[PDB]
């Protein structure tokens, strides 16, 4: 998984 | 109330430098120190140094060469400046507080401020509406919103009503269109019955380019 | 510097369920470890201090043990208001530094979407462009298929699809799919349609207009 900036949210 | 409130998001060039300012309240800077922390897709949540109470400086050790921070106590402010960005430096800062004014458990966080390092141009967006019909209205609820389309680079606020209207918003992540622009759309579903007599606006702000637009949205 | 490793990289489980995140450092950091959450668009919110100490404000079915090198958060029994990211941090060792988080993800029942189509604005046209956007209404689980017909043509890779996170209230997502033509392809057509595959629906649902009425 990568932190995503556009939701501040871990994205899979 | 204790509270840290960034400074807006932005552009910086390539090789250029970021500033960030850190307003607080509740507190003061001559009893805690301030921490900045970042936080990106290469390498996650970043320490990045501290002002102590009493001016005395910390920087995490691969930004002593191009970070500086500084304050001035009688305006409550922290100023956070790192020199020469590249592309991997895109990231969201924040400014944070401890519990305990030596300790480093972040209890008070500022907003995050998102930071896109880039040689593009800032363009605002254009705002469409996403108007409610038949073809989105079933059981009597209906379907309406914003496409907000074109802009750079991240973020953009979307809001309703001016804050008044928050039940059944939905506020997609934006997507990157092969322009290097970016789009989103902003939904809510109301009462069908309510298209009649109440307004819905679609409030849309993008800081970078100080564009505010207030789009109302109409059954066509 | 200590190299914090959080195990599994995505949990999920059904309200009500305990769940615990694992936390574990490259050597012994004694119980200097705290815990964040991270909820969508937010800021990192500190959950646990010290390992097992309570932070004010944070409810109580939040909690952690562990010391040395094994460190646990545990929530007794989860709610839908705890769909977030989760990080650890350790400060027994200058600088500090944070693992690289565990999703927690909210299993519910299956919930079919609903689906609104939009034509574009004659605003949008004027500048030449025109989008059409699919909306898939709160829905349950994440996996969707949304298929663009332009005249009974199928429409490939001219089209984007954004997905919310998870509700914090009702676990579902919402999707949006978004067609984009230039004016004149837009003109030269008639019916647009929006067909929806998904596990919550008998049929694929189909959603579409003509180009006027
Ligand atoms: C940015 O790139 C440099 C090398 O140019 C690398 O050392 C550093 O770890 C990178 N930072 C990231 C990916 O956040």
């Amino acid at each position: 998984c990568q932190f995503d900036l556009s939701t501040r949210r871990q994205k899979c | 109330q204790v509270q840290l409130k960034q400074s807006g998001p932005g552009l910086v060039q390539p090789s250029q430098s970021l500033s960030i300012t850190c307003t607080v309240s509740g507190f003061s800077l001559t009893n805690y120190g301030v921490h900045w922390v970042r936080q990106s897709p290469g390498k996650g949540l970043e320490w990045l140094g501290v002002i102590w109470s009493g001016g005395n400086t910390d920087y995490n050790t691969p930004f002593t060469s191009r970070l500086s921070i500084n304050k001035d106590n009688s305006k409550s402010q922290v100023f956070f400046k790192m020199n020469s960005l590249q592309s991997n430096d895109t990231a969201i800062y924040y400014c944070a507080r401890a519990l305990t004014y030596y300790d480093y458990e972040f209890a008070y966080w500022g907003q995050g401020t998102l930071v896109t390092v880039s040689a593009a141009s800032t363009k605002g967006p254009s705002v469409f509406p996403l108007a409610p019909s038949s073809k989105s209205t079933s059981g009597g609820t209906a379907a309406l919103g914003c496409l907000v389309k074109d802009y750079f680079p991240e973020p953009v606020t979307v809001s309703w009503n001016s804050g008044a209207l928050t039940s059944g918003v939905h506020t997609f992540p934006a997507v990157l269109q092969s322009s290097g622009l970016y789009s989103l759309s902003s939904v809510v579903t109301v009462p069908s019955s309510s298209l009649g007599t109440q307004t819905y606006i679609c409030n849309v702000n993008h800081k970078p380019s100080n564009t505010k637009v207030d789009k109302r949205v109409e059954p066509k | 510097d200590i190299l914090l490793t959080q195990s599994p990289v995505i949990l999920s489980v059904s309200p009500g369920e305990r769940v615990s995140f694992s936390c574990r450092a490259s050597q012994s950091i004694g119980t200097n470890i705290h815990w964040y959450q991270q909820r969508t668009n937010g800021s990192p919110r500190l959950l646990i201090k010290y390992a097992s100490e309570s932070i004010s404000g944070i409810p109580s079915r939040f909690s952690g043990s562990g010391s040395g090198t094994d460190f646990t958060l545990s929530i007794n029994s989860v709610e839908s208001e705890d769909i977030a990211d989760y990080y650890c941090q350790q400060n027994n060792n200058w600088p500090t530094t944070f693992g690289a988080g565990t999703k927690l993800e909210l299993k519910r029942t299956v919930a079919a979407p609903s689906v609104f189509i939009f034509p574009p604005s004659d605003e949008q046209l004027k500048s030449g462009t025109a989008s059409v956007v699919c909306l898939l209404n709160n829905f349950y689980p994440r996996e969707a298929k949304v298929q663009w017909k332009v005249d009974n043509a199928l429409q490939s890779g001219n089209s984007q699809e954004s997905v919310t996170e998870q509700d914090s209230k009702d676990s579902t997502y919402s999707l949006s799919s978004t067609l984009t033509l230039s004016k004149a392809d837009y003109e030269k057509h008639k019916v647009y349609a929006c067909e929806v595959t998904h596990q919550g629906l008998s049929s694929p649902v189909t959603k579409s207009f003509n180009r006027g009425a």
